[PDB]
């Protein structure tokens, strides 16, 4: 009907406007935002990625846009920003053939067939490094920090990547390795020198005092029970209406207690953790300083990630109350640390797991709230480029530079494709083009000239060079330390060609009621 | 009162229809379009969408003729299998000829008994093209596979689907009729295979042991019960007051732990040391079942019990005071497996026979729920396969056929509805229209030349429009089994006609 | 407020009759039509049935409800009729109109309409006249079930309904006695049958089960306790409550209630009975005693649906245990739960091969829809047979009748000197709106439909022959055997007169507006 | 489509009915005069149908049939121009009922005819033979057409003198038909109404010539339609002047053109010319005049052109527009040729006794005033009009209105008895009747459906009752006044109206 013609037109229009708003990547260009919302709150916004996670829209075509983003970190960490910039060259693609009369079922097919040859492609311009190598890995792990917002921090985190990966990894070339075994935490205090790689598993938590444990010999503890002492869960007779009374039933309550950590400390636990989730008030406020005592680890009202690694690497499993004694189907360990380090932090650190041949994780500190989050970002991505050899190797262009490389060798494979999914491809190598150029456009004035000029500079270069997108310069572009993984690009496109073949599909207005 | 005028209520009738009929006709045939619905008003979301059943409940009919052609379908799709999408679009393309006729100024009774004495026309048509393909065994396995493939595919699955085909055909082949989520129970769950489901010889059920209670059980008796305490139990001496003071509030708390014990001595007289309860109840009441030695199951489910009391001679049913009241089933070990990568408590004992379990792994939820609902279509069509082992070629191909046979009936037999007969033969022939744009291929072109050549005795050769081609159906497998087709045709007529009858809508 | 006369007051009664009369006439007759209407509460009420229409509608305008009454009595009286009276209704109003316009006062058309429709009475009384024993009528009877059960929509496999409807006034009802019994008559409907079984039950269903499986599935003869008497908790109006607390107050009070219910068990088996019908049922406890003492037991019974039982069963009553006798039990021939062709439909039935009162008359259906549209088939139905077992004077529907009575009424019309005339011709054409309005349900053009009627009444001046009814492409209405009551048709012709003549009386009207309900 | 003719044909009919309605409150003798203004800004006062439509007429298609209709009536009856207006406008009334209610047409048109030919039947059977060579018979039955119309003051003495000039006209018993091409109505100034006689030869307009013979017996009737002069210059004559001498040169031509012309028609014999105008010949000479008077010839110069067509049918006096057609055959046989001076002043040409085919009288009509010489002029002309209209159509029917409610109610019995889908149509057609007595009787002062209604229920079981009377106002019987109309008079309101009505429905 006339429902379905004009969604498609407005839906595209629309995702395609932010997208070019957005555009506007790599580099310092545009101007700021300081945003009045809708809610009436001040926000200041700065750096893509962070933004596009970040963004909240209401408009269904638009919504992709968030998503797609979070996608592409999970797998690659590397290329959040870059993914939706080159999606806004898809939809591009699909309004100049709809004028044409091409039917939007035979776009999105084009899409599939433009997926397939370009990683293909790309796999072919790459340079195959080894995943095991260690500096091959160093160099890439530059390239990534020294993009980033670290020039002088690079140095430090550098080596700590190859090293923390290496734990994890599997020898073979399939998808492996990943942030859910990969377990990043912070610590208030230290440096971002001090920074430490420890090959087991260490939780974060907040721990009582300073005064326990931070010796060798524990029996981690995953626990799921209350006590049973006076006015808790056993009988009490003594029922209160006085202040003088109220003493003495919680005097009789702290006193079995005292009693009870002793049986928790005969089994060998130097860490307990108790459970996220009460039964009634779970062990009582009142048990967490007597544990203290008995030389062993607390929190209460855990974070759910603690509770998914712990069962998971070290095989700890739930146990039986403590009148009842325990169970014993806890893992085994060998740490209990608190780590205290320039006056400040709290932290729980298991060595001598039981592991599965995988789960390496990372401490991240700084001496102040600002500068453990100056670390975290970097290594983040650190930690991740070095990732993405071992699920899919290689070394191609980085910046986003091989999808303007790529658009060369694509339009000739389209024309002798000869198909009715030519045309949309063809069309899509001129607008992977645009990458750069869009990017600039938006900050000033006189846009038309700069426009045209980029393209033809990385064009003429050929298959093996172009416009470098991290120094600028016609130069040798696929191995020169403007590089990135093959993962980064391949994911890139995929995500990509689903998300936006969407668009395409549906048919007539559709709202929930 | 409102009253919307003779004119006006049959305009209501039409647009309604055809606006939620575009919804389901994407995903209908072959590869074509799908629907993504967007979802705001309600929550704001976007769905992935392919079945039927989703896209026309989800968004809600305020349109009065809309309402009722919605729950027609939605049922048929239950019996029949795949009646969502097929009931509906068929429905909505008849209005569309109607809305022509009455401008022109045909009477609504006219185009009643023309629709309807060509669905009778349709039907004896498509008894004629369709002929059996289960006449061996092995080849009635065969027939099952591709009548399976079709439903399956246009349909969002990854690689679950390629499992499905074989697993259908297993699950009614060796049960003869009737239902088949008796003779294969879903278990949906999350594990580390990205998509891939298989047949769990015993029934496992999701949830971890912990605590004293132990892990592994040796020699299972199993003491079948529907109901049992929710956390605490109430009893003769279960039940008392203990709370009406600020510190008696802690107090009755102490006592409902008490209650607890009292449920476990139940059970320690049966001697029973399996009992299952359909509830789950706390990690702390599961030390006193545990310590006892009569060891509590929680959070059974009915359809896995009922798995293992068919082979065994057990009866699922509540009642126990003691087990000669009910019948008990068997395992040797219940054993805490991990698959995937997530723990799951074991039942192994006894394999097969009247009942399987599968168990389905993806990483998401959607993918679970979404792939029941494309099997249980298919499971609804080849129950009806074995008692009529008939299959009749499709993919558009059946459609045209019979609308060819109306179109001849439509000259010569009427005396009046002539006009009526080809509007129903024109509308079954909307479907392979639409479809082939889709694809790639001249809707015109298409309807027009084949038509005539697979009435003539072509019946193999039909509508291949995943590529926009002439294929052979009895190669391909584009073909769907006789019942499922004839059932979804008598539907959509009867369901237009309802709503085409409609001259005034009075609301109050 | 203003004040209407004259003109303002008969333009309004046009706007407001018309609006009814458009739905009637497009569902009139068997080629009639099924309306989806849907209520403000998202609900939906599929219907076709002239009563059920105007209980659906509030339109506008005093005259909407005035046909709304009159349509409630007949359905009671003849049955049938309810869309036939308001569409010949409108017609009245329409033609009064045009010869209201033409300069003629609403006197003169309201005593020249009555006039016609005594001419027309006397047209209808010709065709029969027979009155015929209730054996012989049991073949015609069944003829005229199928179009009335048509009228509301489908009669294939609909034999069943009009065979047991033969058994349903004979009972309830005497030949000469002249009254109704329809208030002796229950309807029942109960979701999951089929429109395909159909069954007479010549005593009472309770929809309610044994308190056990393994309390016996039959009882004797005779011998039913009628009671008032708690096994459960009765819902005192008393007040004030207290709860047990404790394990001591607890057991006392189980053991004290458990006690109280096997004496009460023993009383009423001594005096005779081994069926318990209790208006406050049985709780889970109360079982126990029961099966102990064995007596099967129905749980629950209505406050008022226990009298009802008693009167169709012809039982003799006891109100309460406190007034339990040997001497006073109600009447059964067997007790025993039936289970009618599926066992989605359950329901206790207490027959009788004793005295009959009553006559429920059960009828299934596998859904909501299905069960409303059958009991109103089968009901309307049931009347008009009722009103041909006393006399069996049939007169073939489908408008045959009133083209020839049309005929008659024009000839009539002008051999008065009286300023009638005019009056007394629209009378004429004004019959004849309705072959013109079932020709709309047919398919066929309104006019030339009517007019081949005619001509076949030229000849014979009887219906027997005329247009299709059914549909099969007969010209007939006795190879058709469209069946309406004699009594039924001169209803309708009669009442509506009697209506309209009112409202062409009325033309004092005290409203602010034009219409107000 | 047949959409736009059918709202473009119900606003003609609608504007047509408007016209109409004026004219119904202008019927019969007791009609309302209606004072009309002209775009001319005059006030025009008439009771005479016809006029008012022809004076001015709105722009429709259907108010210009009604103009037509009428001016068709006057060359057939003469009569019953007021009453042809509204059956015309009354049917149109029937036809919009017909439309709505789906009756074609096509078929309103021919039933219409058929209706008519049926209508025809039933009032012949009423109708009752009068002689048509008998002069007091066609007297009586003219006298009551004469007070129902509105000239009648001076009719009485008009009236007898009508008959005996139509009695000489009517030679065998067939009594031919009478058109007013054999009877001449001419005025002359002066003189009475008793003065007024029938000349047996024709009397023709004026007469130049005083230098003539003023008596000639034994006369012949020559005619001329040629010059007596050489063709115009720039005057009807040749001669001209601009020079003097430029008058000699034509003089030269003209002098022997006028002696030939002058002497050619002497010597073939003729003793009465027919001379037209100066302005309707080209040349004529008073100098050929003086000489062609001189050779003792009766000259009447000075006729019209409508004259000179009349006088040669009649008279047979046949064309001679050229010399060479002067021959004997064109020439008459007058007995006398004769200047009258007497019963009134001036002076005319009688020719008394003529050779004539058929038989022509003219009847000179005059008065003393010049508004009663055209009293009588309408007074002639209305009685002559009944008279030829009776010996047409032999039989005798009633005035007053009371057979067109006698058509009706036998045309509405029959139309059931035959059936058919027209039968709506010529039910509808009889109701359209009942208008007009019913119009007549509102304008005779008595409630007017009160007095309708009553004369139907005299003549369905007496037949030949009452009427409307004039004395009373109302309901008594014409039986005993009689009020007579002619059989054609009646005929042609309704065959006249129908196929009016027939062109308008069949007009897109």
């Amino acid at each position: 009907r006339d429902k379905p013609a004009q969604i498609r037109f407005s839906n595209i229009s629309a995702a395609k406007a932010v997208a070019d708003a957005i555009r506007t990547s790599l580099g310092p260009k545009g101007m700021d935002k300081m945003i009045q919302d809708g809610k009436g709150d001040v926000t200041i916004t700065n750096d893509g990625a962070t933004i596009l996670k970040q963004m909240q829209v209401l408009h269904p075509a638009a919504r992709m846009l968030v998503e797609l983003s979070k996608a592409q970190d999970i797998e690659a960490g590397d290329g959040t920003t870059s993914v939706v910039i080159i999606a806004g060259s898809l939809l591009d693609s699909c309004t100049k053939l709809l004028q044409k009369g091409i039917h939007p079922t035979i776009i999105s097919e084009s899409f599939q067939k433009a997926l397939e040859k370009g990683i293909e492609i790309l796999t072919d311009m790459s340079r195959p490094v080894e995943l095991s190598d260690r500096e091959t890995l160093l160099n890439s792990a530059t390239t990534s920090l020294n993009s980033k917002v670290v020039s002088q921090y690079s140095s430090l985190l550098s080596p700590m990547s190859v090293n923390a990966v290496m734990k994890v990894i599997d020898p073979a070339t399939a998808t492996s390795v990943d942030l859910r075994d990969i377990k990043i935490v912070k610590k208030l205090g230290g440096t971002i020198d001090d920074c430490e790689l420890v090959e087991g598993l260490v939780l974060t938590q907040k721990v009582s005092n300073s005064g326990i444990t931070r010796v060798e010999k524990a029996k981690i503890g995953l626990i799921q029970f209350c006590l049973s002492a006076p006015k808790t869960d056993m009988d009490n007779q003594i029922v209160v209406s006085d202040y003088a009374q109220m003493d003495r039933v919680l005097r009789e309550e702290r006193a079995y207690i005292l009693n009870l950590v002793k049986q928790i400390k005969k089994t060998g636990c130097n860490v307990l953790l108790i459970q996220k989730s009460i039964l009634r008030d779970a062990l009582s406020d009142l048990a967490l300083h007597f544990l203290n005592k008995m030389k062993i680890m607390v929190i209460k009202d855990i974070e759910r990630e603690d509770i998914e690694f712990i069962c998971k690497t070290i095989g700890t499993k739930p146990v039986a109350h403590i009148d009842q004694f325990t169970a014993d189907m806890l893992g085994s360990a060998e740490l209990a640390e608190e780590v205290n380090l320039n006056g400040s932090g709290k932290l729980l650190k298991i060595t001598g797991c039981a592991s599965p041949g995988k789960t390496v994780t990372i401490v991240v500190r700084g001496s102040n709230k600002l500068v453990i989050e100056e670390a975290e970002r970097s290594i983040h991505d650190a930690l991740c480029v070095i990732r993405c050899l071992v699920k899919k190797r290689a070394l191609i262009a980085g910046g986003g530079a091989p999808e303007i490389e790529l658009a060369l060798r694509l339009t000739e494979y389209s024309r002798t494709l000869s198909g009715m999914e030519s045309y949309c491809v063809r069309a899509f190598a001129d607008a992977m083009e645009v990458i750069p150029s869009t990017l600039a456009e938006n900050a000033g004035l006189n846009p038309i000239s700069t426009v045209t000029e980029l393209r033809n500079r990385h064009a003429q270069g050929e298959k093996t060079a172009g416009i470098n997108v991290r120094k600028g310069g016609i130069s040798n572009i696929l191995e020169e330390l403007v590089v990135q993984p093959l993962l980064v690009s391949v994911s890139a496109l995929t995500l990509a060609t689903e998300t936006v073949r969407s668009i395409l599909k549906i048919d007539d207005v559709v709202n929930t009621r | 009162a409102d009253e919307e005028r003779a004119e006006t209520a049959r305009l209501t009738s039409f647009i309604g229809a055809i606006a939620i009929g575009d919804l389901v006709k994407s995903t209908l045939g072959p590869k074509g379009m799908d629907k993504i619905l967007l979802s705001s008003g309600r929550d704001a979301s976007l769905m992935v969408t392919n079945d039927g059943a989703t896209i026309l409940k989800n968004i809600g009919v305020d349109n009065p003729a809309a309402k009722v052609l919605v729950d027609m379908s939605r049922v048929q799709d239950d019996e029949v299998g795949d009646g969502t999408t097929s009931v509906t679009v068929l429905a909505a393309e008849l209005l569309r000829e109607a809305e022509s006729l009455i401008a022109k100024k045909i009477h609504p009774q006219t185009i009643i008994a023309g629709w309807r004495e060509a669905t009778k026309a349709a039907r004896e048509a498509l008894l004629s093209s369709a002929v059996d393909h289960g006449s061996d065994e092995v080849k009635f396995r065969q027939d099952l596979m591709n009548i399976a493939g079709t439903t399956l595919s246009s349909k969002l699955l990854t690689h679950h689907k390629d499992h499905f085909t074989k697993l259908a055909v297993e699950a009614v082949l060796r049960l003869k009729g009737s239902g088949n989520l008796e003779a294969i129970h879903i278990i949906k769950k999350l594990g580390g295979s990205l998509a891939d489901s298989y047949l769990d010889e015993g029934f496992l059920l999701d949830k971890k042991i912990g605590v004293n209670q132990p892990k592994r059980i040796e020699n299972a008796k199993i003491l079948i019960a529907n109901t049992g305490m929710d956390t605490d139990k109430i009893k003769i001496f279960g039940s008392r007051v203990r709370v009406d003071s600020t510190a008696k509030v802690a107090e009755i708390e102490h006592a409902e732990k008490e209650k607890m014990k009292e449920k476990v001595e139940r059970i320690l007289k049966h001697g029973i040391n399996c009992f299952i309860n359909r509830q789950l109840i706390y990690n702390y009441p599961e030390q006193l079942f545990g310590a006892a030695g009569v060891m509590a199951i929680e959070h059974a489910d009915f359809a896995g019990v009922e798995r293992l009391a068919l082979v065994t001679g057990g009866e699922i049913a509540s009642t126990f005071d003691h087990p000669e009241l009910v019948k008990l089933g068997s395992c040797k070990l219940i054993e805490e497996v991990m698959i995937g990568e997530d723990k799951l408590i074991h039942f192994s004992g006894v394999a097969l026979g009247e009942a399987c379990t599968i168990v389905l792994r993806g990483a998401t939820q959607q993918i679970l729920d979404e792939a029941e609902r494309s099997l249980h279509d298919a499971l609804c069509v080849l129950a009806q396969t074995v008692k009529d082992s008939r299959t009749v070629y499709g993919g558009g191909c059946s459609e045209m056929l019979m609308a060819h046979a109306v179109t001849q009936l439509a000259n010569r037999t009427p005396g009046k509805e002539a006009v009526a007969m080809e509007s129903y033969a024109k509308a079954l022939r909307m479907l392979p229209t639409i479809i082939a744009d889709n694809a790639g291929y001249d809707s015109a072109d298409l309807v027009a030349q084949l038509r005539a050549a697979h009435s003539e005795g072509n019946t193999t050769a039909g509508l291949d429009m995943r590529e926009g081609t002439i294929g052979d159906m009895a190669i391909l497998g584009i073909t769907e089994s006789f019942q499922v087709k004839r059932q979804v045709l008598l539907s959509a007529a009867e369901a237009a006609e309802v709503i085409l009858r409609v001259d005034n809508i009075i609301k109050a | 407020k203003s004040r209407l006369m004259g003109l303002e007051a008969l333009k309004s009664h046009i706007m407001a009759a018309k609006a009814v009369a458009n739905t009637m006439r497009t569902s009139l007759g068997p080629n009639g039509l099924d309306k989806m209407m849907v209520d403000k509460d998202g609900d939906v009420t599929v219907t076709n049935d002239g009563a059920t229409i105007l209980s659906m509608m509030d339109v506008d305008h005093q005259i909407a409800k005035l046909m709304v009454e009159l349509s409630k009595s007949q359905d009671d009286e003849i049955g049938d009729g309810t869309t036939g009276v308001v569409v010949l209704a409108g017609a009245l109003l329409e033609e009064a109109e045009q010869l209201l316009d033409r300069g003629i006062h609403p006197i003169r058309i309201a005593d020249g309409y009555e006039q016609a429709a005594r001419v027309a009475i006397e047209h209808l009384d010709k065709i029969s006249d027979s009155v015929l024993v209730d054996i012989k009528d049991t073949e015609p009877l069944i003829q005229t079930a199928k179009t009335t059960l048509g009228s509301k929509v489908v009669n294939s496999c609909h034999r069943q309904m009009a065979e047991i409807a033969v058994n349903a006034v004979l009972t309830v009802a005497d030949m000469e006695r002249r009254d109704v019994d329809f208030e002796l008559i229950k309807v029942e409907g109960k979701v999951g049958g089929r429109l395909e079984d159909t069954k007479l039950i010549k005593g009472v269903i309770v929809d309610k089960d044994f308190s056990h499986p393994q309390m016996p599935k039959k009882v004797e003869d005779a011998k039913i306790a009628i009671l008032t008497c708690p096994f459960e908790p009765p819902k005192p109006k008393t007040k004030h409550k207290l709860d047990v607390t404790s394990v001591e107050d607890y057991k006392a009070l189980q053991k004290y209630e458990k006690e109280k219910f096997e004496e009460m068990i023993q009383q009423i088996k001594e005096t005779g009975a081994n069926l318990a019908i209790c208006q406050w049922g049985f709780d889970d406890e109360a079982n126990h005693l029961l099966l102990q003492n064995n007596l099967p037991a129905v749980r629950w019974v209505g406050g008022p649906e226990i009298e009802l039982i008693a009167i169709a069963t012809g039982g003799r009553i006891v109100p309460r245990f406190s007034e339990l006798t040997a001497e006073k039990l109600g009447f059964a021939g067997l007790v025993q739960e039936i289970s009618f062709g599926t066992t989605k439909d359950k329901m206790l039935v207490i027959e009788q091969c004793k005295n009959s009162r009553a006559v429920t008359i059960f009828i299934r259906g596998g859904n909501k829809m299905i069960i409303e549209e059958a009991k109103r088939s089968l009901h309307d139905a049931l009347c008009v047979i009722r009103n041909l077992i006393r006399d069996n004077r049939v007169v073939y529907g489908g408008g045959a009748a009133e083209i020839s009575c049309a005929l008659a009424v024009s000839q009539e019309a002008d051999k008065c000197p009286t300023l009638e005339q005019y009056a007394m011709r629209a009378f004429a054409d004004a019959l004849e709106v309705i072959p013109m309005a079932l020709s709309e349900n047919s398919g066929m053009n309104p006019i030339q439909t009517m007019t081949e009627v005619r001509a076949r009444q030229v000849k014979e001046m009887n219906p027997a022959l005329g247009i299709d009814c059914l549909h099969k492409g007969t010209n007939d209405m006795k190879q058709q055997h469209v069946i309406e009551t004699l009594i039924g048709k001169k209803q309708q012709i009669s009442l509506a007169t009697q209506m309209v003549r009112m409202i062409l009386k009325i033309d004092d009207i005290r409203k602010p507006g034009e219409s107000e309900e």
